[PDB]
């Protein structure tokens, strides 16, 4: 005999793609990029809601992280064919639950199109 | 309530002081921010030096101590001669007490080294001002008052290495020509002195603080100081020895023999040599005893980050790498200093393994420099057999991805080591790839690593013996594809192999069965799904193209055609897989074989084939398109609009001047598409808004006719039939596009429109000068007033503006002068508009075109259009360039400012403006131009500088007009001027200096 | 080994 | 866990854009140049715990300089940025670097070649050569595309906390929560977002 010398684990990854996040300055005519990197549908198995978490490449910062809410409705921009913009009431990228009008584009038109169907299917799992 | 010490009709209160620093330092918040404004303000407050010496002796605060030392500075290097005399000599006691004051308190000494070193630094500021002249015993009194104090001494070294630096490293625009030869020849005259102290202290110890300042200012010596000083004394003995065992003095000690391995001094004494020789020996004896062995492992001790050891391997590299690039011939010929050789460049190879990229970029440039001298050198290789053996195998592990610069060294210097032997490069290569099949180093990081070490080697071994390395290599990298599972591997290999055959163009075309097997493997790569392989295989295929292009175009033996027309007859299939911009790839690389074809008729059979689906596919948009425009907001017919374009934008790139006839099948309709395309851009923008050049829509719009206007520029740049260019082209192209770009809102017009036009104007601008007249009808006044309200707005029309008219005053000058005199007018303000620009871009071309303009008005001669030009616009090009020269926020233009300034003032000092340049009342009759352009500069700097005495500006002047055939003395004497607007009571007898 | 060489290459695929 | 973080180089090299990126990831396009100093906090997530920057963005513009180099009492590193379009800022770093270590004698300093992104890159790669006899770190930095834009405050995290290992990890992510009096201006917020058209639509993300 001898002798030898992220709290997302619980959850479940239902569509990840690579895109950027915006949110709208309103007393600033202004839209401000809040990160880029994969944005990832996350089902918790004990509960089976469905949220949005998006990190920043590199230094992996949360800038997104709210729940798909029913609630919630995906309109296009009117300078992109490949980005939806909704209002959020509870996002808690950065503290406590603010609401943010949110723009989030995609490389291609198909990714957002793909992106609006995911999104939907989460809502109706977080109706039941 | 903070706000209370900016009041100066109080007295200062020193607690609120403290209590206002200490917010900003060491608080937070608003807090932190509000103390920060109120700072600012006091110190900015132009009184607050006369509270300086308050704070300096009552304030407990060591940060307002600092600012008021600060406060000071201001003073002395702006104001110094302004004071009476009498606080000069105050401020100056003042400082040298404090100093004194804080040397005996050990306490202060040791625990305020920020604010001693802030008060040296003052003190140095005042003897630029006063010494030697008004002080000419410091360097005397220096050296006495070290026998005193040990922290007094090593103080003094603290002030004399400041002082080095500011007269020698730091002065040359900092102040004027004359100031900075007086400080040097001050320095120069009493270093003798000031070397006798250092040297003592170097030897005679003992406090380790002393002797590290000691050396730190030796260091700035070394910058200047006569060679003898270091060869005729002790001290490369004491250097090379005794302080690189000590860890507190062996970082500046290295620092130091690194500069006297580039001193100035004479290569024919023989006992010079055997110095440069022994103090290498010497330094290399105690690394090896003291700090290090040779086979030690700095790869493993540099990623420990223990203490200082990373800043010690960067300094030993660059010690080692400046010694040997000068020395090392003093070390290859005698037999004893074999192995001292040997060594020093045993450890640069061990330093090269370490994982730094900036490190090794050191490393690798005097491995450059090394392996070409044994290239070139006689009966030198043979010396360094062994570490080049070693460096084939550092570079071959380390080769990066062809950033750009680093991997175009690494070849050249693999590339030299292959020459050197042959033999042993093959032998690593194949080895290591014996390492990637046996899995013992196989890495997906490391294959391709190997791979580019393969390919970089291309073309230095007889083309007998790299057929049968690239038979082996590539053999063998099929193998290790074969023998791996799973796609994710099987791509890294297969792009591997096809980035080696991509690099072996000699070996591809020798052996024609082999090329075209290449070639129908990269096909049916094109239709495969796993990302990278489709780029790859494009990439591949018009990089093998551009070196093998002649084995396409001729018919090869035992083939019934040339395989250009295999090529093209399969296209569809070839490419039906792929994205539309690795479809313009494939036509690109198909035009480059088909330009080969020197039979004119062979060469456009060709071209039809080549284009016969991007033409279908135009002809049938160009007929249902005009019948009629509801398809063109179809997002579909936009899309496969664009992609047709440039698919003939792909295609002329690779064929220029060879293209017209495609370019003719397609000329008229699409120019006509470009008229309809930009209706509906207007329509729309009237329909919803200027909201609707962001919309999808209009953008899909709006690249039509960008690639239009791409294709026509990048045919026209490379036309060699000029007379089809003006006869055919140019006509029905300036009737569809400067309309339109007049007639749009500002918000609506391609910028690019500028720079096709400024294409057409480089190369046929001496054919059309009635075409150029219209270009500047329809572009110039309505750009120029997209861009004269701001600096920021309409960046890309800016700079093409710019670019346009320099080309349109170098080619048809004649344009300018048929302008409406207001028009011209505009022509001078939109010049000077350019000078005001910090955006390189604009404002290089805005000085350019300036001093292209006086060579155009000077070549007409005595014309009443140039004596005009030079009573209306001359006073105004010379007063708008002093003031970019003299406004701090142009520096980056300060030698086009300078030219054009000489050119303007030398006009008038050789009698080339014939007219008198001012009316004739302002000036008695028969006054020379010379005269009054004294006059006028003199009353311009009166009120632009008001501080400036007469004196200065009169021998600013006179020195600037003498000086106005020599640019490199009348930018010193700019520079001067530069210097002297800064300060109050500069020395106008500096003027004098050339 | 030009002949077999020219064999090999046409074997491979990404797929098996 | 604190440490103090000067940054320093001349006017419009993008300091202020590269620690705004940093604190709330957006890209500002404007120039408006730095008053004096802006200090603000920036923190990192690494495998040895939570690090602090105390950022220092200093002015570049002489005009608004400030106390200069009375914002380099006690920091604890340093960043000097340049710009590789503009070959006058490269020329000022041996000032910028004179003033700082007059002060701040023995801290990590990161030297940075900012707006890699642009095409017409005029100061060249061979040319950088400073850092060297100043035992510099050196990066090719953007902040407009992120290129390389976390090497500096990694290199500088791994000498002040004495780790070479360090590196940067993902944080806890905490699950997320879930009045028609608000629905009245949230609709109006939208409305004018998505007439909003979004920033750099050319660009690949
Ligand atoms: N293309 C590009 N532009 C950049 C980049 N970084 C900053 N800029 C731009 O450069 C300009 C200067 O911005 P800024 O951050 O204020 O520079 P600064 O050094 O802080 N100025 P100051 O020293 O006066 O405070 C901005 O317009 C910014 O958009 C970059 O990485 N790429
Ligand atoms: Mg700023």
């Amino acid at each position: 005999h001898f002798e030898p010398v992220t709290m997302e684990e619980d959850e479940e990854v239902l569509y990840k793609v690579r895109a950027k996040l915006f949110r709208f300055d309103a007393d600033a005519k202004e839209w401000k990029e809040r990160g880029t990197g994969d944005c990832k549908f996350l089902k918790n198995k004990k509960t089976n809601k469905v949220r949005i978490l998006m990190r920043r490449d590199k230094t992996l910062k949360i800038c997104a992280n709210h729940i798909i809410a029913p609630e919630y409705t995906l309109k296009p921009n009117v300078g992109s064919d490949r980005s939806w913009v909704y209002a959020c009431t509870a996002d808690i990228a950065e503290g406590e639950a603010e609401a943010f009008t949110f723009a989030i584009r995609f490389g291609s038109k198909e990714n957002a199109d793909k992106f609006k169907e995911e999104f939907e299917k989460a809502q109706e799992i977080n109706k039941k | 309530s903070m706000e209370g010490i900016l009041d100066f009709s109080n007295d200062l209160d020193i607690a609120l002081l403290d209590q206002v620093v200490s917010t900003f330092y060491q608080g937070s918040g608003v807090q932190q921010k509000q103390a920060q404004e109120i700072l600012t303000k006091f110190q900015d407050n132009p009184d607050a030096w006369q509270k300086a010496d308050q704070i300096l002796q009552f304030s407990t605060n060591p940060q307002s101590k600092f600012i008021a030392l600060s406060i000071l500075d201001k003073l002395i290097t702006r104001k110094w001669k302004l004071l009476p005399n009498d606080h000069r000599i105050g401020i100056r006691n003042f400082v040298v007490g404090m100093i004194i004051s804080m040397c005996q308190d050990d306490e202060v000494f040791k625990t305020q080294k920020n604010l001693i070193n802030k008060s040296d630094l003052t003190l140095v500021q005042i003897l630029k001002q006063e010494w030697p002249q008004n002080w000419p015993e410091f360097i005397p009194e220096l050296i006495g008052s070290s026998s005193s104090s040990v922290n007094v001494c090593e103080n003094n070294m603290i002030v004399l290495k400041l002082l080095s630096e500011e007269v020698f490293d730091f002065s040359a625009e900092q102040m004027t020509q004359a100031k900075a030869l007086h400080l040097k020849n001050s320095m120069s005259k009493e270093f003798e002195q000031i070397f006798k102290l250092c040297f003592q202290v170097l030897e005679q110890g003992s406090s380790s603080s002393l002797i590290v300042a000691t050396l730190e200012s030796l260091l700035r010596y070394l910058h200047w100081i006569p060679y003898r000083y270091i060869y005729e004394t002790n001290i490369l003995e004491l250097l090379s020895t005794k302080f690189m065992t000590s860890p507190d003095t062996r970082a500046i000690t290295l620092k130091c023999l690194t500069e006297v391995s580039n001193l100035k001094i004479p290569q024919d004494n023989d006992l010079i040599k055997r110095q440069t020789v022994l103090f290498f020996q010497n330094t290399l004896q105690q690394i090896a005893t003291s700090v290090m062995p040779v086979t030690a492992d700095l790869k493993a001790t540099y990623a420990n980050a223990n203490g200082n050891d990373q800043s010690f391997l960067q300094d030993l590299a660059m010690f080692l790498t400046t010694y040997l690039a000068r020395n090392r011939a003093l070390l290859e010929s005698d037999e004893s200093l074999r192995e001292l050789l040997l060594n020093a460049h045993q450890y640069l190879i061990q330093l090269s393994k370490i994982e730094e990229r900036e490190l090794f970029k050191t490393t690798l440039d005097y491995w450059h420099n090394l392996v070409a001298d044994l290239f070139y050198e006689p009966l030198k290789k043979h010396i360094y057999e062994e570490i080049c053996s070693q460096l084939r195998l550092v570079i071959i592990e380390n080769m990066v991805r062809p950033t750009i610069q680093l991997y175009k060294s690494e070849r050249e210097v693999l590339v030299y080591l292959t020459h050197l032997n042959v033999i042993d490069t093959e032998e690593i290569m194949i080895s290591k790839l014996a390492r990637q099949i046996d899995g013992s180093e196989w890495s997906w990081h490391n294959i391709n690593t190997l791979s580019w070490a393969i390919g970089s080697i291309s073309g230095t071994m007889s083309e007998d013996t790299e057929k049968r390395f690239v038979v082996t290599v590539i053999k063998d990298l099929l193998g290790l594809c074969e023998q791996k599972r799973g796609k994710d591997n099987k791509a890294v290999v297969a792009s591997d192999i096809m980035y080696v055959v991509g690099q072996y163009p000699r070996f591809l075309k020798a052996h024609w069965n082999f090329l075209r097997t290449v070639i129908l493997k990269l096909f049916e790569f094109m239709h495969e799904t796993h990302e990278g392989v489709q780029d790859m295989a494009c990439d591949t295929f018009i990089k093998i193209v551009q070196k093998c292009k002649y084995h396409f175009v001729i018919q090869q033996p035992r083939e019934s055609e040339p395989f250009i027309q295999t090529i093209i007859r399969d296209i569809q299939k070839t490419t039906a897989d792929l994205q539309p911009q690795q479809v313009h790839t494939f036509y690109k690389a198909c035009g480059i074989i088909i330009s080969e074809e020197r039979s004119v008729a062979e060469r456009n059979r060709l071209l039809s084939d080549l284009m016969q689906l991007p033409n279908m596919a135009w002809d049938t948009i160009v007929e249902q398109s005009t019948a009629n425009p509801t398809l063109l907001l179809d997002s579909e017919t936009v899309k496969i609009i664009a992609n047709i374009i440039k698919t003939n934008v792909a295609v002329c790139t690779s064929m220029g001047a060879d293209f017209y006839p495609q370019l003719g099948h397609i000329y008229y309709n699409m120019l006509q598409l470009y008229r309809a395309v930009s209706s509906m851009i207007s329509a729309q923008v009237a329909a919803e808004g200027l909201i609707a050049t962001k919309t999808p829509k209009v953008r899909g719009l709006r690249t039509i006719k960008k690639e239009i206007l791409k294709l026509v520029e990048t045919y026209i740049s490379k036309a060699r039939n000029l007379d089809d260019v003006v006869k055919v082209l140019v006509e029905p192209l300036l009737n569809a596009v400067l309309e339109d770009y007049m007639n749009n809102v500002p918000d609506a017009r391609d910028a690019e429109v500028l720079n096709c036009m400024t294409t057409v104007v480089e190369k046929v601008g001496h054919m059309i000068p009635q075409g150029v007249i219209l270009i500047l009808q329809s572009v110039f006044e309505c750009t120029l007033d997209m861009i004269n309200k701001d600096f920021t707005e309409y960046p890309e029309h800016r700079v093409e503006f710019y670019k346009l008219l320099k080309v349109i005053n170098e080619k048809s000058f004649a344009a300018f002068l048929e302008l409406p005199p207001a028009a011209f007018k505009l022509f001078v303000d939109a010049i000077c508009w350019a000078f005001k620009h910090n955006n390189r871009d604009v404002e290089v071309n805005g000085l350019q075109i300036a001093l292209d303009l006086v060579k155009n008005i000077e070549r007409m001669g005595n014309v009443p259009f140039a004596n005009e030009f030079h009573k209306n616009y001359f006073f105004i090009f010379v007063s708008e360039t002093f003031f970019v020269l003299t406004d701090s926020d142009h520096k980056s233009g300060f030698s086009k400012q300078a030219l054009l300034l000489m050119k303007l003032i030398s006009l008038v000092y050789d009698n080339k403006i014939s007219v008198p340049l001012y009316q004739e009342a302002e000036v008695p009759q028969g006054t020379s131009n010379q005269v009054y352009l004294s006059q006028y500069l003199a009353n311009m700097l009166s009120n632009a500088f008001p501080h400036l005495t007469s004196e200065q500006i009169a021998s600013f002047l006179s020195a600037l007009t003498k000086q106005c055939k020599d640019l490199v003395v009348f930018k010193g004497t700019l520079r001067d001027f530069l210097v002297q607007i800064k300060e109050v009571g500069g020395d106008p007898t500096d003027y004098l200096f050339a | 080994n030009l002949e077999a060489l020219q064999k090999k290459l046409e074997e491979l695929e990404l797929n098996q | 866990v604190q440490f103090k973080l000067v940054l320093v180089g001349d006017g419009g090299t993008g300091k202020t854009t590269f620690v705004k990126r940093h604190l709330t990831g957006e890209f500002e396009k404007k120039y408006v140049a730095t008053l004096g100093v802006e200090v603000h906090p920036l923190v990192f997530h690494t495998n040895r715990g939570p690090i602090k920057f105390n950022v220092w963005d200093t002015a570049g513009q002489e005009k608004f300089g400030g106390l200069r180099d009375g914002y380099y009492i006690q920091a604890q590193c340093a960043i000097i940025m340049f710009d590789v379009t503009s070959r006058v800022t490269y020329k000022n770093v041996p000032n910028w670097h004179r003033d700082l270590v007059r002060v701040c004698e023995n801290i990590p300093i990161v030297l940075c070649g900012n707006k890699v992104d642009i095409k017409d890159r005029k100061v060249k790669a061979k040319s950088i050569v400073f850092h060297r006899k100043k035992n510099l770190q050196y990066y090719d930095i953007s902040a407009k595309s992120n290129y390389n834009f976390e090497k500096p405050f990694l290199w500088l995290a791994r000498k002040l906390i004495g780790d070479p290992n360090l590196e940067f990890v993902a944080m806890p992510a905490l699950a997320p929560p879930e009045d028609p009096a608000l629905a009245a201006q949230y609709e109006h917020d939208l409305e004018v977002a998505q007439t909003t058209a979004l920033p750099d639509e050319d660009d690949d993300l």
